[PDB]
């Protein structure tokens, strides 16, 4: 979905 | 520089029912501030139980062709048949416990799944993919044995099968974070058919190869440390109130690097000053009042150079309107040190109607490939344009106006879209916009990307093939759509030539190889997320070309949506400098090396681009000399009506994650 840039979210290392 | 011209007057309605139910949705569109607006009407239709049966954009209810979405529901409300002119026909069936029975897509293809017995409780076992027979998933279930408890893993699914191999599960923490999992890949003469009870005969189909990869987590569940599938280890440490700061990488073999020594954070969690084993200091500046991001100021402490400072400004909603470079150009651009202002200006809808900036010189017409670096030895510089961008009333870009003075290439480019559908491609294609819809699937995927290439899909409407002329480049996904492989296969010189890219937990393995042997075999250890200042580090195990230098680290450097815009050594120095068109074409690309040039593969929002050209987003792939998506929306209606539609047609202060 089309969000905001992308220094709104939490860090994130390792996901899937 | 903001006009509110364009915004007076027209704000937004919903129209209600008798039963407050949303049948009409009103719009106001004012392109130009001297102009009238002009009502747009979405119609949404909803039957006497109360649900949504068919809706209508605006621009179709001009055409008085029908509805987008025709869909039919049962008696509690879920949907049994949806007729999407972009996306064809879904027909579903859930059983009792709302778990998926029957699935038939739009180009036909049945999907089942079944499940456990009434004695068991009820888990997914098997898929299949009926077109002519395919089991195309198996699951594996464990069980409440001592030594599965001991790794935690009673109640899991240890052993799943899926479309592009096996995903084997070995450990779980206290938390339920994975320790250990491993994965092999099916070999490329084989797809997925998981068949029958004995499991021995699904491993003469997966490689032989088994990636194992490892973590270690605190008692929160966070991730600590991570073991790459090669044995590379990147270590992560977090402060007191949660947050990341800091990351070492050791590879195999070698000590302990920094990566990341500091890492400050805002109030709001935002990222305010970070410090990388560079040595290269980047902080953040943001708004008091609204926390928008208003600099992002990347600075060398060793010759005090400020390598880029983008100031943003904005709209009172939050609309990128000017991004200002307070920096000097780069030492690829000779005898000019200006950056020039980004300008921004949008419709009454928020959609982009004009964007200036710099482009290179030699670029030419845009299409889909990328334009050749500029070296620091051909002295060549920039010039200035502006794109102008002209929408349909169903919010299709229509048309990209280039108009670039001092260099005389003024072009201009149209979608031809059709009359009943969204699905609209390029010009060079077909000017009818009545034989656009034989240029995509029944499911609403394109078939042709350009006119001597064409596209091939999976039952499940992933991108299998990208057919060109002699050289196909075929890809394969696991059970969630993310991709597993990239099997490049250049024509025949004297044989083939086979480049191979295996996407692991942190490590690309990319390979290239000719008919009997390995001739390069890459691994990019990946420290991060894309899009958040990724790290990379280039291991050649052979094949490695003479003049760069062995585990190249790459520090990626990115704007505010996340397009990697430049890429620093562990030294400082700039390898390689992009900008890009506002839809995300590459304007400008400057490098050091042409062989140091063809190692970024990470370009525009933090996505892999291609050498077809197309960006891969997640669950869907994007082609910026368009603007468009390659196909629907998987997952509907999420954004509009519009499921061929890019981030609500404004691309500099939006951006997608994953595609869907």
């Amino acid at each position: 979905a089309p969000e905001k840039g992308k220094y709104t979210k939490e860090v994130n290392f390792f996901d899937e | 520089s903001y006009n509110s011209a364009i915004d007076q007057k027209t704000p937004s309605i919903k129209v209600l029912d008798n039963r407050k139910l949303n049948v009409r949705t009103l719009e106001y569109l004012r392109t130009q501030a001297d102009e009238n607006s002009d009502e747009l009407i979405t119609f949404y239709e909803f039957n006497i139980p109360g649900f949504q049966v068919k809706s209508t954009d605006p621009r179709k209810n001009k055409n008085q062709s029908g509805p987008n979405f025709i869909r039919v529901f049962n008696l509690a409300g879920q949907v049994l048949r949806e007729e999407s002119v972009d996306a064809g026909r879904t027909i579903t069936l859930n059983d009792i416990e709302s778990r998926p029975v029957l699935i038939i897509n739009a180009t036909g293809v049945r999907q089942n799944h079944r499940y456990e017995d009434n004695t068991l409780p009820g888990r997914l076992l098997a898929i299949t993919e009926q077109v002519g027979e395919k089991t195309t998933e198996r699951l594996i279930w464990a069980g409440n044995t001592p030594q599965e408890k001991d790794y935690n893993l009673a109640g899991q699914c240890v052993r799943h099968y899926d479309t592009a191999g096996l995903t084997q599960l070995n450990s779980l923490s206290l938390a339920g974070v994975v320790l250990s999992q491993s994965q092999q890949l099916l070999v490329d003469d084989k797809n997925a058919d998981w068949t029958g009870e004995d499991q021995s005969l699904w491993q003469q189909k997966l490689s032989s190869d088994v990636y194992t990869t490892q973590n270690k987590a605190d008692a929160t569940g966070a991730l600590l440390t991570q073991t790459d599938a090669k044995g590379n280890i990147q270590r992560l440490a977090y402060d007191v109130a949660g947050q990341l700061k800091g990351c070492w990488l050791t590879l195999k073999g070698q000590a302990e690097q920094v990566i990341i020594k500091s890492l400050t954070y805002s109030a709001a969690g935002q990222k305010l000053r970070e410090e990388h084993g560079n040595g290269v200091i980047t902080e953040y500046s943001y708004e008091p009042e609204t926390q928008r991001l208003i600099g992002i100021a990347t600075r060398r402490p060793s010759d005090a150079k400020v390598l880029q400072d983008l100031r943003y400004q904005y709209d009172p909603v939050g609309n990128v309107i000017n991004i200002r470079n307070d920096a000097e150009a780069t030492r690829f651009w000779r005898n000019q040190k200006v950056v020039p202002e980004n300008s921004y200006t949008y419709d009454s809808l928020y959609q982009l109607i004009s964007a200036t900036g710099r482009e290179m010189a030699n670029i030419g017409q845009q299409n889909n490939q990328l334009p050749s670096p500029a070296l620091p030895s051909d002295n060549n510089t920039y010039t200035n344009y502006t794109r102008s961008y002209s929408y349909d009333h169903s919010g299709n870009l229509t048309q990209i106006r280039h108009s670039s003075p001092a260099t005389q290439n003024n072009y201009t480019v149209a979608i031809t879209l059709s009359n009943r559908s969204n699905r609209g491609v390029l010009s060079t294609l077909t000017t009818d916009p009545n034989q656009v819809d034989t240029l995509f699937d029944a499911g609403g995927h394109q078939t042709s990307l350009l006119p001597g290439q064409t596209l091939i899909w999976t039952p499940r409407g992933e991108l299998k093939q990208v057919n060109n002329g002699p050289g196909n480049e075929w890809y394969r996904y696991d059970s969630n759509g993310m991709r597993q492989l990239k099997v490049s296969e250049q024509p025949t010189q004297n044989t083939t030539q086979q480049q191979r890219v295996i996407y692991l937990p942190g490590l690309e393995l990319r390979t290239t190889q000719s008919n009997a042997t390995t001739t390069e075999e890459l691994h990019v250890i990946t420290l991060g997320e894309a899009g958040r200042a990724q790290v990379r580090v280039l291991h050649w195990e052979s094949g490695k070309p003479e003049d760069v230098n062995n585990n190249q680290l790459r520090y990626s450097y990115d704007n505010l949506i996340g397009s990697s815009q430049l890429e620093l050594d562990n030294q400082g120095q700039i390898i390689s400098e992009e900008e890009y068109y506002p839809f995300g074409g590459t304007a400008l690309w400057a490098a050091n090396s042409q062989t140091e040039a063809s190692y970024k593969t990470i370009r525009y929002s933090g996505k892999e681009r291609d050498a077809t050209g197309l960006y891969y987003y997640g669950y869907r792939y994007y082609q910026p000399w368009a603007g468009r998506w390659l196909s629907a929306d998987p997952a509907g209606t999420i954004d509009g009506l519009n499921l061929y539609r890019m981030v609500r047609n404004n691309p500099v202060s939006l951006q997608d994650e994953n595609g869907l």
